[PDB]
């Protein structure tokens, strides 16, 4: 089953 | 015989659903081992029942659904290409294997044969886990996922799973399309619709995890911690909701300790930083030529932190000194504590940042148009009570009388993975 | 008091071998203490600092409750560059202010295959000394 993460941008 | 195969595959799916009931975390360390032993026993007696009726691709899609391997059902659905549920199970097989492109291929084939709820839901999943090279391709895949989830709903308005893929899809639109709060409102509305219509949507640990992650991003910490606690109750063996709950709890502990203690700053240094505060640190917010979000030139008044009201204080500008800064592992909100006088400290949450951006202790920070929030959090005997000023981007910060360039801003990206 | 006749107490000799140390010796010289949370977990007091370590300043102008990732470990001036400790020049370009590794305390280690072995070696040699004392 799918998992969702939200990370900060690189550029 | 084929009905016996139907009974065998639904018993195997019942075993896969009931492993955490019958065995649980005492034996869920041996999860994959005992499950593959059960699938080998089911595969053996499966094969002796197939051996009478080997010709039928319905018999072989039942064998492949029990294995949900790749070569077996690939030969099966080469024998019968129309077989949509076999395509769905095959795309789930390559989804478990990690072949996202082949999963997308099978689900696209299934929708070219016959439109249905499972293929709409699973394509709306897999188009988000597809690896992209460009941002417009990523946004097009997200919008296509929203379309497939919408047609999944239009086929079944009673499917809490389909509302869950909608919640994921509007969350991805919120994190890809400029962060409109209506989209996050619609995402949490889709999660609430799932929990309202479907009782098995309550037993899904993923809906609570995703909704709690959205609540963590929008700083609803109590409902967030309820979400990670409920997901940890639903799947205790899968330790990532527990990890997210404990890191959010340790973040709240460290944050409330630092707001209470003003960051272990000695009072002489604190008075020195307060006495070093000058009106020139307002920068462009001191000449009366500040342009707001509506585009009007509004003269700002310097308002103290203790007299501010909850919500957006219109026309007000605040000026403080950093006494501590903090970030998480996940490092989307940069938090720092400001004081303007000898009163209480106020947390500031800065979002949409670059990994290297931050402020130092002793920096004069001026925020035009502050957006207050009063945090009252109760979770498992732990209590938190503070005030946080949320700012959406670092471009609205005036640090040491100087605004930042566009190099300090980077929109936080969403990741969907197997 | 030192009783080894092959170890020197000469000030000039110790200053010479310190300031002309090779790079792998400078790695051991540029060590940092662990935080009291990691000390009780690893039974290790100090580690040589690495590039990807989160670390907290305890002395100087930049001391506080702030924690920064090491930008780099510039062993030629016996100093490290950390993420947010920086200084604007005249023109406006920011440059990293160097901090000595002994005035900074590690809050999060970067766990490699070798640095786990280093912690285990330090823990075993500490427990041998505890058993020798006890």
């Amino acid at each position: 089953r799918e998992i969702v993460h939200i990370q900060a941008g690189q550029c | 015989i084929l009905q016996k195969l139907q009974e065998l595959v639904d018993q195997l799916y019942s075993f896969r659903d009931c492993y955490f009931e019958t065995h649980s975390v005492e034996d869920a360390g041996r999860k994959q081992q005992d499950v593959q032993k059960e699938m080998e026993k089911t595969l053996q007696q499966m094969e002796e029942v197939v051996g009478s009726v080997q010709g039928k691709a319905q018999v072989l899609m039942l064998t492949g659904k029990a294995l949900n391997a790749e070569e077996l059902l690939s030969k099966a659905v080469k024998l019968e290409p129309e077989l949509v549920e076999a395509w769905n199970q095959l795309g789930e097989v390559y989804w478990k294997k990690g072949d996202v492109a082949a999963a997308h291929t099978c689900f696209s084939g299934a929708l070219t044969h016959c439109r249905n709820k499972v293929s709409l839901q699973n394509l709306s999943m897999v188009l988000r886990q597809l690896r992209t090279d460009t941002e417009d391709e990523h946004s097009h895949h997200v919008m296509d996922s929203v379309r497939q989830a919408k047609l999944a709903v239009q086929m079944d308005v009673h499917d809490g799973r389909s509302w869950y893929i909608l919640g994921n899809s509007y969350l991805s639109l919120y994190f890809s399309t400029g962060q409109n709060p209506k989209i996050s409102q619609q995402a949490l509305s889709a999660y609430a619709q799932a929990e309202k219509v479907d009782r098995k949507a309550s037993s899904n640990p993923d809906l609570h995890l995703n909704r709690a992650t959205l609540h963590k991003y929008e700083e609803s910490y109590g409902e967030a911690l309820e979400g990670f606690s409920r997901a940890a109750a639903l799947d205790p063996a899968w330790p990532e909701p527990r990890q997210r709950e404990q890191q959010l709890l340790e973040f709240l502990d460290r944050l409330t300790s630092l707001l209470e203690s003003k960051g272990k700053v000695k009072t002489k240094k604190l008075q020195s930083m307060l006495g070093s505060l000058r009106p020139a640190h307002l920068g462009p917010c001191s000449d009366g030529h500040y342009q707001s979000a509506s585009g009007q030139k509004v003269t700002l008044e310097l308002k103290p932190l203790s007299t501010l009201q909850p919500g957006v204080n219109s026309g007000a500008v605040i000026l403080g000194k950093v006494v501590f800064s903090l970030t998480t592992e996940e490092k989307v909100p940069f938090t720092f504590g400001l004081v303007d006088s000898d009163g209480p400290c106020y947390a500031v949450m800065v979002y949409n940042i670059v990994q290297s951006w931050g402020v130092l202790i002793g920096d004069s920070v001026a925020i035009p148009e502050p957006n207050l929030r009063l945090h009252r959090i109760q979770h498992k005997g732990k209590d938190y009570s503070f005030s946080s000023v949320r700012v959406e981007t670092p471009l609205l910060l005036v640090v040491n009388g100087k605004p930042q360039g566009s190099s300090s801003q980077a929109v936080a990206t969403v990741a969907s993975r197997p | 008091m030192k009783f080894n006749p092959f170890v020197t107490s000469d000030r000039s000799k110790n200053r010479k071998r310190h300031f002309n140390a090779p790079s792998h010796i400078r790695r051991k010289i540029m060590s940092s203490p662990l935080s009291k949370e990691l000390r009780q977990k690893y039974n290790v007091r100090s580690m040589p600092i690495r590039k990807d370590d989160e670390v907290q300043v305890v002395r100087g102008h930049y001391k506080g409750q702030q924690i920064g990732k090491v930008v780099q470990v510039y062993r030629k001036k016996y100093v490290i560059y950390i993420e947010r400790v920086q200084r604007e020049k005249a023109n406006g370009t920011t440059v990293h202010v160097g901090i000595h590794p002994s005035k900074v305390v590690i809050t999060r280690l970067k766990l490699d295959k070798d640095r786990k072995k280093i912690l285990e070696r330090k823990a075993k040699s500490r427990q041998v000394g505890k058993e020798k004392g006890k």
